[PDB]
C-alpha cells in the first residue's frame, strides 16, 4: 500500500464550494471533550486509501 | 491603517489570510499563522501574492473560495465622519484563497 494519498472521512460541516481546509485537529464524534487526545468517539478525521 | 487579517480561529489549529501594504509594494499571504496577541505594523504559505484630507474605501467579500476587493479614493472635507456625496468602488483583486472567513482585524 502507497498511504502518500490522505482523505478527510469527518467534518464538522460540509465544505462551501471550492474551500480548502487542511486542519488536523481530533474530531469529536459524540457528547465528550476530546482536548486533543484519540479515544471513544475521539477519532482523527483523516485516512488512506493505501 | 497597513494591513488586515481574515480567518476563522484567526491563527492557530487553522488557516488565515494576512495582507500588507508596504509604502511601494503590497504583499498577500495564506498559512497557519501564529501571530501576536497585539498585532503591528512599523520599525504555511499554502497561497502567496505581491505587487483628515483622504477617504480610502474596501470592499472585501468571500464567495465559492475567491476573495474579491474592491477599492476608491477621494479627497474630502468633513473631519466628524463619512462624508455625505456619492462615488462607486472598482474591483482590484479576485483572489483563489480557499479558505473560510470569520473574524478579522486591522493591522495599523
Ligand atoms: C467556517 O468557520 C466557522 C467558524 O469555525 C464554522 O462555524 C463554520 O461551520 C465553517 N463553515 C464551513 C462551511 O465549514
Ligand atoms: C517592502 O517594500 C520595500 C521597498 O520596495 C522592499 O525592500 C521590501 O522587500 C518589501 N517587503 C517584502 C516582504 O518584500
Amino acid at each position: 500500500g502507497n498511504y502518500n494519498y490522505l482523505y478527510r472521512l469527518f467534518r464538522k460541516s460540509n465544505l462551501k464550494p471550492f474551500e480548502r481546509d487542511i486542519s488536523t485537529e481530533i474530531y469529536q464524534a459524540g457528547s465528550t471533550p476530546c482536548n486533543g487526545v484519540k479515544g471513544f468517539n475521539c477519532y482523527f478525521p483523516l485516512q488512506s486509501y493505501g | 491603517i497597513r494591513g488586515w487579517i481574515f480567518g476563522t480561529t484567526l491563527d492557530s489549529k487553522t488557516q488565515s489570510l494576512l495582507i500588507v501594504n508596504n509604502a511601494t509594494n503590497v504583499v498577500i499571504k495564506v498559512c497557519e499563522f501564529q501571530f501576536c496577541n497585539d498585532p503591528f505594523l512599523g520599525v504555511n504559505c499554502t497561497f502567496e501574492y505581491v505587487s483628515f484630507k483622504n477617504l480610502r474605501e474596501f470592499v472585501f467579500k468571500n464567495i465559492d473560495g475567491y476573495f474579491k476587493i474592491y477599492s476608491k479614493h477621494t479627497p474630502i472635507n468633513l473631519v466628524r465622519g463619512l462624508p455625505q456625496g456619492f462615488s462607486a468602488l472598482e474591483p482590484l483583486v479576485d483572489l483563489p484563497i480557499g479558505i473560510n472567513i470569520t473574524r478579522f482585524q486591522t493591522l495599523l
